[PDB]
């Protein structure tokens, strides 16, 4: 499926390309396709919490 | 002649308070202080350079800049064809955060960021570009972009591997296979061993084959197991396992 | 009790220095090129 | 307990110099020549 | 060392000494040496550059 | 296997080669091939132990 | 008990002597011809 | 035992003035001509 | 076999020179071959001590 | 018999000049052919102490 990597941690907005390049950025309470809608945002250790419960991270390599 | 010893010795206590070894140990002291003043905390980002592609829709979201306080980051434009086009003007938000370096006919821009957590906008345009570039430029991030390479939907003013492999670099999606009797180099990738060496093969063949002015030859070559090598004369084999 | 107040004084000196430090904002530079 | 408050006073005038030492950062340079 | 350009590349890193003069030289594929045109350097507070 | 030497010993991250010349740089947390992922790095007295146990140094001539 | 300060006071100075001899770092220099 | 001070105050000063003495070195000198 | 000579001494690195070109420098924990490992320097009075038990030392005229 | 006669006097080293005009250079504990080691050096008379239980000494009449 399409993974999204968070690419400018920031308070209040995010910044994201996805596994296939695609870029886009969102806010705190918003929607998100492949994910549903969104839960938590924080700038402490670049973690997206989802609506499907999951931890939205970026890259592993880019590090 | 005691009283004057005695006086020596405590004339040379006063005129060095210190001895040698506790020197040496506030001088370890000094280097430790000067250590955790030169320690900074976290991480440091990983540097790295990259390519992203711009896009001109109206819809499209501007690109981001990762930046470090006190660092050069360096910004390289290409168009569709990959080829460089130069810059005609740029305008930056905030100065005090960042410093720009640009000569005239140059197309690569210099950023150094002063803070941390402070960030701007910025607007590029080129040699030909009617429309603007609109760029962010974030610092605080735990990853370093030194050289950013930028494609371009426009075209400007200006529209192989065995060299690689000849010159050390193996080539890429191949992985190395085990050979066995001697020197030689050698990679898989899509079914075609890509040979690094300085030996002459007389019974599988070759495709194509580079050399070197120092002497060492390239072949490509479809993959067989046993191969024959000639040298000096002398004739030895060679084993590879698939 | 006379701490009341001591916590107040240098409460305010670094507020009234944190106010000025969003209100001055520098314009934008610009270069051309030939 | 005067040591704690001597303690904190020289501690503290290293912490300013420390911070006012972490807050400069200088440019760079661009040399170059043909 | 050979420096690769392809973005994958990690950048390389020069172990320093403090006051010692290292040399940088810069060559080919083939060895022939890549005179130097423009340079940037941030923060030489803690570098010195002498280039000709 | 690549036996991995250390190039860079600093705290936050750590540079290291390759037996073939593979450069590369590490964060505290990451996997290596032949050695498991990263758990440990000692700024002090240079020596990076892995999951598997295993010990990255430097060179034995070039320590 | 009573020399103990006065004997660190002649070292503090020393040490603050000390101090100063690796901070300063000459740079280089250099010469071409012809 | 008390009439020691003077005795060191003297030749304090002289081994100081020996230490600088030994500090010091001057440069060369190059000469040229035909 | 190849004997060698100290040449240059400072604290904590040493310097040893061949007779068949063979200069190096070298630290306390210093693998050298024909004679195994350093076990002491000392930076005055020119002896070096190998774990073999073997004392590197300055030739005795150029000195 | 080859016999050696001081040139320069200083403590720490000393010149010894033979019949054959071969000068040379020791310090106290020394090696020297035609007189076996070196026991002592005096600096104050011009006076060397040999491991024969000699004297060595300038030329008497070039002094």
């Amino acid at each position: 499926r399409i993974i999204y990597y968070i690419q400018a941690v920031i308070p209040g907005r995010a910044w994201l390309i996805g596994s296939n390049g695609s870029t886009l950025t969102v806010r705190e309470g918003s929607k998100i396709p492949g994910y549903g809608m969104v839960k938590l945002i924080d700038s402490l250790q670049g973690r997206i919490l989802t609506s499907s419960g999951q931890v939205i991270k970026f890259s592993q390599e880019d590090s | 002649e005691v009283i004057d010893k005695k006086a020596f010795k405590d004339m040379t206590r006063n005129l060095y308070p210190l001895n040698p070894e506790q020197v040496v140990k506030l001088k370890q002291i000094y280097e430790t202080s000067e250590y955790a003043k030169a320690a900074t905390p976290g991480t440091p980002p990983k540097p790295t350079a990259t390519s992203q592609f711009v896009n001109l829709s109206p819809g499209s979201t501007p690109p981001v800049i990762r930046l470090s306080q006190g660092f050069v980051s360096s910004l390289v434009f290409l168009d569709s064809t990959g080829a460089p086009w130069p810059i005609a003007a740029y305008d930056l938000g905030d100065p005090s955060s960042f410093n720009i370096q640009w000569d005239k006919t140059s197309n690569t821009l210099m950023i150094q960021a002063t803070k941390l957590y402070n960030y701007g906008n910025l607007a590029v345009r080129l040699r030909g570009l009617n429309t603007p570039v609109m760029l962010t430029l974030i610092p605080g991030q735990k990853a370093v972009d030194y050289r950013v390479d930028l494609r371009v939907q426009g075209y400007g003013p200006n529209a192989d591997l065995l060299l690689h492999v000849l010159e050390g670099v193996p080539p890429p999606g191949s992985r190395r296979l085990v050979v066995s009797g001697g020197d030689a180099r050698a990679w898989l990738s899509n079914e075609k061993m890509y040979v690094r060496t300085n030996l002459t093969i007389l019974s599988p063949g070759w495709l194509a084959s580079m050399t070197s002015a120092d002497g060492t030859h390239a072949y490509e070559m479809q993959k067989s197991p046993v191969l024959l090598v000639s040298w000096h004369g002398k004739v030895m084999q060679l084993k590879v396992e698939g | 009790q006379q701490e009341i107040q001591q916590r107040t004084s240098d409460m305010l000196t670094a507020a009234t220095q944190l106010v000025q430090d969003w209100k001055q904002v520098e314009t934008q530079v610009y270069t051309e090129g030939t």
